[PDB]
């Protein structure tokens, strides 16, 4: 049947667009998350509470 | 037999794939972020109680003016809240009471819903005669309809059982991209902060980037054990959170194509139901069949606070866009909005 | 001259009364009050499943605790054997005491009449069994035993016993026998043949409906039914007949002073016996269902 | 399309009784609450009675209050106002307007055609438009102005003022529904700002159909008072 | 009150809503919820014509009381991800074909379309979600058993089957198949109709159940059990 | 009910109210209504309320 033969043509070249993918190390995405969290720490009201007179749901 | 020369090519695809993402895991968040001062104990309270739901709630999304809400509940009803003031701004009847997503446009003028009538329903908020009424239907689906999200008030993306997700043009009712590729039920999606590309996580335990603009998928991960119900996006778009059946959290990261760090406890063994990050990132939301809800120190995957609350399962949450508040609902009937 | 009648002194009997009576009241009231105050902590809480029947329980339970706010007057009434309160307070107990017990009864004949729509009558209860019918008929109900227990109100009095004080209801002269001959009678077909014929009726039709097709659980829900009856009847008919006997004491008996002293006394012992009632109606009507045992459940671990 | 068409008004002897009916089409009239506006021949904006949606609260302006009754009968959607002892004061031209609430709403939006009514033979807040008559030319900025007797700003953050225009031979039509608000099918030359007890609301870009009579209103607590009315001239 | 008026005319509509909210959320208790469920096409359809493309909702009024039956057929999807939308349903009217049992799948030919049926079965009466609910099974097209059971043996299905090959006996011994695998008997019952395609007692018989459910409920409720 | 003390039998005669300290009238617990009276031996006397004299007479005993 060639529905088979089909289906697997295409899940070959979904992995072969899937391997040509430029990666980078891990070592540098952690760095960049973390970087990330540090820069935008005093704007997260969830993460340092806001005081109760600028909170709106007081 | 070119089936078995085909299998064997895959085979061989995804070991070379695989040999690549080993080849790039040099070090592990964990090693990285040991120096970091821990966040601490979160002692989140309730501020808000939003009752007038008679049934068990499904879905909830917050409003870009971080105000207003609407909640879905198997009661056939679609409610748009003010959380300052507690007042109900809207009461929508739906025409199929089995609703399991509701999503709220940008611009506010906008709400859509659907669940197991396979139709994602578009509905008017402003209009001249002052009631809601149904904008359009969006059919096409043949399973049911698990997540909706706006990329404007023309464009919407859909998730179905169809194992497929759709992108659809509003004004003319067609479906304009199709997006194949999961071979499970896709539960959850989740747009990239730019809107140029989809997270969505399947029953079949994977998670696919997706281009909206070319519609073919650029990345897959893996690694949970079980199907996927929840996933997120980090507030910068580098990095995304699945929620599962087995119980753990995962963060995976779109430039290292890998998995990052993981999110368990040995006295937690229910399904989680949803995920959220707060404004910066740091911390990790998800909420949990326990009947309660979990926060997560995301750099460290410890554990910093429980919301405790509800007496049935946690069903969705949300954060709203400037991180002011939290909203939880659940099988309760309950909405409750946190700080 | 006077040396022909001399009354007799009942201090053998008061005395006795005195020894008896408070030690099994201090029991009845700590057991009922723990029980009903629990009833009302359970029953407030849940919003939602609010029904007809919740309401009545909630009612039932507030009878209750308003006849056992009663007993620390009459215990220490017995214990000093002198009245050490106010005329006004004289009346505010014997109104609080006949409400008690006449809304008591009748909560109990309107939970029947609730569980005979409930199970007799499940498609016709759909419509019909809704809190607002339960709200206006505890409103009336509750009326009715405020009227019926204005003469206790109206009567009673403080009169003073040579060193020591006494509440009683003091009925006007020459018309003693008919005015407790009322009392007695509306007391006996409102608590006795009223609710046992409820009781006969309603259970009979759910006894009937639940012996089709029987299965365990029906078979222990007739014998409980069974059990409520009995509890019932063997807890009130004592009183009664007590009050009965006491309203014609004096032609029934042949002598008097060496017996209606034993009189006395059986009335004071089937006191405590209706009395008890207060004591049993958590237990019968809220305890042995599962749902109120699971939410009391829930209410230890929250 | 929304509608709102008034019946009623006629001549009248003095101490008689009329009642003026306003029919609605194309909207749910239920929804909306419902105000009676009047303006007398010196053409200055007087709001008389309110009724709100589900007929819940009623308020009446302190000059018609017991001789004037609102009500309305939504299954046919109409408005009534029952007018009793009748007096020379009272000859107006009576306009029904619809007022919807909730956050965001914007009230005051549609005005009726109104009908003319002729009668034969201290804590309120006034609102004060300096300015009478302005002579302008197509093309220019208008700055027209509007004090009020007390600060309009609420501890919500919202500031209670409306503008109305109202050109010859017309109903008056809502352009600014809070300040800096803008209403809808309204050009985005029309602005508005202020703070406190002062007022501006700046036209750039004038064209002709903008002449008119521009009206400022408080919605901060009933009643409702009115500006004098600013003229916009050539 | 600290209030404007606007804001005093937004809590009046949102009382309103609440009033609104609550006359629907009565008028919904008041309703007799089915969950119609059949192993491929059984008898599903006959039967909601005999009691008159995602979840069919059908509506109907028996003797004062109100039925609302939903079919989830054509919803070929993971079944545990929806199933548990129908957690407080009142009851579960199960259809199974008689004559379905010397047939196959059609899509796999091993398997039996009876055992795929007891199958479904086992795994609708024992799922988590439905503990403490009904179950009013139809035994659908006897008839076309009739004509079928004189000549084809039952034991074609069930080996195990040692009685006569007449109808009295392979019925009661196909319903004891069935009741068989109920493995939670103190908590749900099973209720049993033979039935046909020309049959007008079929919701006569869904009513009594439903009473009986009712009942149980009530009995619950009023603290009887 | 507290077994109060009450009359079984009455006076024949009009009770000379002049030797008297106190009355009391009867509680309702009785079968039968009397008035007991206490006169300056101490000993217990009573009679009907509606009997000769002790209408004439109950007022003119204060407790004072
Ligand atoms: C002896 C006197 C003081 C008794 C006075 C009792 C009256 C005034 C009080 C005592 C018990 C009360 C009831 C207790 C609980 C309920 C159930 C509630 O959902 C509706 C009101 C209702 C029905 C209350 C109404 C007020 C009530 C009837």
């Amino acid at each position: 049947n060639t529905a088979s033969i089909a289906q697997a043509r295409k899940l070959v070249e979904q992995l072969k667009m899937e391997a040509n993918i430029d990666r980078i190390k891990v070592s540098k995405a952690a760095a960049d998350l973390m970087a990330y969290c540090e820069a935008h720490a005093k704007e997260d009201p969830l993460l340092t509470p806001v005081p109760a007179s600028e909170n709106p749901f007081r | 037999s070119e089936l078995d020369q085909l299998r064997q090519e895959a085979e061989q695809l995804k070991n070379q794939i695989r040999d690549a993402r080993k080849a790039c895991a040099d070090a592990t968040l964990s090693q990285i972020t040991n120096n970091i001062d821990p966040v601490g104990r979160i002692q989140m309270r309730t501020r808000r109680t939003l009752r007038g739901h008679l049934a068990k709630i499904y879905a909830m999304h917050w409003g870009t003016d971080s105000r207003l809400l609407v909640s879905a509940s198997q009661d056939g009803k679609l409610i748009i809240w003010d959380s300052y003031t507690t007042n109900k701004v809207h009461a929508i009847p739906l025409r199929s009471s089995w609703v399991m997503t509701c999503a709220y446009a940008p611009s506010g003028n906008y709400v859509a819903c659907g669940g197991l009538d396979n139709i994602c329903s578009i509905y008017n908020l402003k209009t001249r005669e002052g009631n809601v009424r149904v904008s359009r239907e969006l059919a096409g689906h043949t399973g049911y309809l698990s997540c909706c999200r706006f990329l404007d008030d023309n464009q919407i993306v859909t998730s179905s059982g169809d194992t497929t997700c759709a992108l659809w043009d509003i004004e003319t009712g067609q479906q304009t991209t199709t997006f194949t590729g999961h071979t499970g039920d896709v539960m959850s999606l989740s747009l990239a902060p730019d809107t140029r590309l989809f997270v969505s996580g399947a029953c079949d335990a994977s998670a696919k980037l997706w281009d909206v603009r070319e519609g073919m998928c650029r990345q897959t991960f893996t690694g949970h054990e079980s199907d996927i119900n929840a996933i997120c996006f980090f507030p910068n778009g580098n990095a995304f959170a699945t929620g599962s059946d087995d119980a753990t959290c995962r963060l995976f990261d779109l430039r290292a194509d890998q998995e990052l760090m993981t999110y368990s406890h040995d006295n937690i063994i229910c399904g989680i139901t949803s995920v959220s990050f707060s404004k910066s990132g740091r911390l990790l939301l998800a909420g949990y069949d326990d009947f309660n809800c979990n926060v997560w120190d995301a750099l460290k995957a410890d554990r910093a606070g429980v919301l405790a609350g509800h007496d049935n399962r946690v069903s969705c949450l949300g954060v709203t866009d400037d991180g002011m508040a939290v909203a939880t609902g659940s099988w309760d009937s309950f909405l409750k909005i946190w700080n | 001259d006077y040396g022909d009648a001399t009354p007799c002194q009942k201090v053998n009997e008061r005395a006795f009364g005195a020894q008896l009576l408070p030690p099994l009241y201090s029991l009845v009231f700590v057991i009922g009050l723990v029980g009903n105050i629990l009833v009302v902590l359970v029953l407030v809480q849940y919003k939602r499943l609010k029904n007809m029947t919740s309401i009545y329980l909630l009612n039932l339970a507030i009878s209750d605790l308003l006849f056992l706010f009663t007993l620390p007057f009459w215990i220490d009434y017995k214990l000093k054997d002198d009245w050490v309160f106010g005329d006004a307070m004289c009346k505010i107990l014997s109104g609080f005491y006949y409400t008690g017990l006449y809304s008591e009864i009748f909560f109990i004949i309107l939970l029947t009449i609730d569980r005979y729509l409930a199970i007799v009558h499940a498609v016709f209860a759909l419509r019909a069994r809704t809190v607002t019918f339960g709200v206006i008929t505890s409103i009336i109900i509750w009326a009715l035993a405020i009227l019926a227990s204005m003469p206790g109100l109206y009567f009673s009095k403080t009169q003073w016993e040579f060193t020591h004080h006494t509440c009683s209801l003091h009925f006007p002269h020459e018309s003693l026998r008919e005015w407790k001959l009322f009392q007695a009678l509306k007391l006996n077909l409102f608590g006795l043949v009223l609710p046992l014929l409820v009781m006969i009726i309603c259970y009979t039709g759910i006894i009937k409906i639940l012996l089709r097709r029987p299965n365990e659980k029906k078979s222990k829900a007739v014998r409980l039914i069974f059990v409520i009856m009995i509890i019932f009847f063997l807890f009130w008919t004592p009183y009664n007949l007590t009050i009965l006997i006491s309203v014609f004491q004096d032609f029934l008996f042949t002598h008097e002073c060496e017996q209606s002293r034993h009189l006395d006394l059986a009335v004071q012992v089937t006191e405590v016996i209706a009395y008890t009632h207060c004591c049993v109606n958590p237990v019968i009507y809220a305890f042995v269902g599962e749902r109120f045992r699971k939410y009391l459940r829930q209410l230890f671990h929250r | 399309d929304v509608q709102l068409v008034e019946s009623g008004g006629g001549l009248v002897q003095p101490g008689g009784s009329r009642k003026l009916s306003c029919s609605a089409s194309g909207f749910a009239f239920s929804s909306f609450g419902m105000h009676w506006v009047r303006q007398a021949p010196e053409k200055g904006l007087e709001w008389v009675a309110y009724i709100s949606s589900g007929s819940g609260t009623i308020y009446y302006a302190d000059t018609v209050k017991g001789r004037f009754t609102i009500s309305r009968d939504d299954p046919k959607n109409t408005l009534f106002l029952q007018m009793t002892s009748l007096r020379s004061e009272d000859t107006a031209m009576y306009y029904c307007v619809r007022s919807i609430y909730y956050y965001g709403s914007s009230p005051f939006d549609f005005w009726g055609q109104g009908t003319t009514l002729t009668v034969s033979s201290g804590s309120d807040i006034v609102m004060t438009q300096a300015t009478s008559s302005v002579p302008v030319t197509p093309g220019e900025s208008v700055s027209i102005s509007c004090r009020s007797s007390k600060s309009l700003l609420h501890s919500n953050g919202n500031t209670y003022l409306y503008w109305f225009l109202q050109r010859p031979g017309q109903s008056p039509q809502l352009l600014i529904y809070r300040m800096s608000n803008l209403a809808s099918g309204v050009p985005d030359r029309f602005s508005g700002s202020g703070s406190g007890t002062a007022f501006t609301l700046t036209i750039s870009r004038l064209e002709a159909e903008d002449v008119g009579v521009y009206y400022c209103m408080q919605h901060l607590e009933y009643p409702l008072t009115f500006g004098a009315g600013t003229k916009l001239e050539l | 009150c600290t209030l404007s008026a606007e804001d005093k005319a937004a809590v009046e509509r949102s009382k309103m809503i609440d009033r609104n909210l609550r006359e629907d959320g009565e008028k919904a208790a008041r309703e007799v919820k089915l969950l119609l469920l059949g192993a491929g096409e059984s008898g599903k359809n006959t039967i909601v014509k005999q009691m008159k493309t995602g979840i069919v909702e059908t509506h109907f009024t028996f003797k004062d009381l109100h039925f609302k039956m939903f079919d989830v057929g054509a919803q070929r999807s993971e079944r545990k991800k929806w199933i548990h939308c129908f957690e407080g349903v009142t009851a579960i009217i199960f259809c199974v074909a008689l004559s379905d049992y010397d047939l196959v799948l059609a899509e796999d030919e091993e398997m039996n379309r009876m055992h795929a049926s007891m199958k479904l079965f086992d795994s609708i009466c024992n799922n988590k979600w439905f503990t403490d609910t009904s179950i009013i099974l139809f035994l659908n097209k006897k008839d076309l058993f009739e004509e079928k059971i004189k000549k084809s043996p039952l034991t074609i299905c069930y080996p195990e089957y040692a009685g006569s090959n007449t109808y009295e006996e392979a019925a009661a011994y196909i319903q004891c198949q069935f009741e068989d695998l109920n493995k939670r008997k103190d908590t749900k019952e099973i209720y049993t109709h033979f039935t046909c395609s020309t049959d007008t007692k079929n919701v006569q018989f869904v009513f009594d159940a439903v009473t009986d459910v009712i009942i149980k409920n009530n009995l619950k409720d009023c603290g009887l059990f | 009910h507290f077994a109060a003390d009450c009359c079984t039998s009455y006076i024949s005669q009009s009770i000379p109210c002049s030797l008297m300290k106190s009355y009391f009238e009867t509680s309702s617990e009785c079968s039968k209504p009397g008035v007991i009276f206490l006169t300056k031996k101490g000993r217990q006397v009573c009679a009907k309320p509606s009997g000769p004299g002790v209408q004439d007479c109950m007022k003119k005993l204060k407790p004072y």
